[PDB]
């Protein structure tokens, strides 16, 4: 994350960590339930066994809260392709169930026409994660979040260099710069209703971090509802 | 106006139906006796921060 504040205890209990065989944070991930993580497809690509850690908003040392947990299942999107980046996303099973605990939630899943029509209407979500404070940087040590403004999704589309998909959104500023970044990716995008948090998306993409006139791109919950419903009972 | 006046008042998800507004909740909720309301069913019910 790119400006934005620091996560302070208990505010971003839903955000998983993935980390490889060096003990290494390399993408997000947001907590579905006790035995479910969501992620992006892309980041399975990043790491040739990997677990994921729970309660942490600090890599330099422990606390006490923070929790691994090994991965029983993956369940990456069968048409997610690196050409589009398109369907990026994945469900992760955990051989043993999270225990919650402050800084240790999961976010809600909403439904899908009530989501599109409130929640993503709202004025701004919030984006949290590990990834680099600065384009050219290493990972945070510390879990930052950032409320970004949803974006046009023909604003969107107009600023892109890629083609932005129905499965995909934009969120961030046009000047002001701060945004998601490397090593964001994977993690939640959160949307507040009445003090209640539902996921709305997943980190995926950007042309840099933080860049003017450039936004970071989700993929979108609602898209893949049912989908996330058969992954986490199969 | 129903869902698209303040949520129909609901707390959570709303739906019309008959022209008329249904609450419903997430998982780990259940809807109150007014038929607005999500009521958690346990500790660390999702979408809630800890900060107590
Ligand atoms: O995702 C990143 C990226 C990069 C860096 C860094 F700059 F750090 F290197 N961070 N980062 C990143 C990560 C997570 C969040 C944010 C972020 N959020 N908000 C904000 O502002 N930025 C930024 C490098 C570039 N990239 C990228 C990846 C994939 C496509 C893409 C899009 C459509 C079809 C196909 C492709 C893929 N193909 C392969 C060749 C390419 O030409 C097209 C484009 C850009």
């Amino acid at each position: 994350i790119v400006g934005g504040q620091e996560c302070k205890d208990g505010e971003c209990p839903w955000q998983a960590l993935l980390i490889n065989e060096e003990n290494e944070g390399f993408c997000g991930g947001t907590i579905l339930s006790e035995f479910y993580i969501l992620t992006a497809a892309h980041c399975l690509y990043q790491a040739k066994r990997f677990k994921v850690r729970v309660g942490d908003r600090n890599t330099e040392q422990e606390e006490g809260g923070e929790a691994v947990h090994e991965v029983e299942v993956v369940i990456k999107h069968n048409r997610f392709t690196k050409e589009t980046y398109d369907f990026d996303i994945a469900v992760l099973r955990l051989k043993t169930p999270i225990t919650f605990r402050m800084n240790v939630a999961p976010a809600c899943l909403p439904e899908r026409d009530w989501a599109e029509s409130t929640l993503m209407t709202q004025k701004t979500g919030i984006v949290s994660g590990f990834g680099r404070t600065h384009e050219k940087g290493r990972q945070s040590t510390r879990l930052k979040m950032l409320e970004v403004p949803y974006v046009d999704r023909n604003s969107c589309k107009l600023s892109s260099s890629f083609i932005i998909t129905q499965n995909m959104f934009c969120a961030g500023y046009d000047t002001k710069q701060e945004d998601a970044c490397q090593g964001d990716s994977g993690g939640p995008h959160v949307t507040r209703f009445k003090d209640t948090y539902f996921v709305t998306g997943i980190v995926s993409w950007g042309e840099g971090c933080a860049r003017k006139g450039k936004y970071g791109i989700y993929t979108k919950v609602t898209a893949f509802l049912k989908w996330i419903d058969r992954s986490m009972k199969t | 106006k129903l869902c698209s006046l303040d949520n129909g008042d609901c707390d959570q998800f709303c739906h019309e139906e008959q022209n008329s507004v249904v609450c419903s909740c997430a998982r780990g909720y259940t809807l109150a006796d007014n038929g607005k309301a999500c009521i958690p069913t346990g500790p660390y019910p999702c979408g809630k921060q800890t900060l107590e």
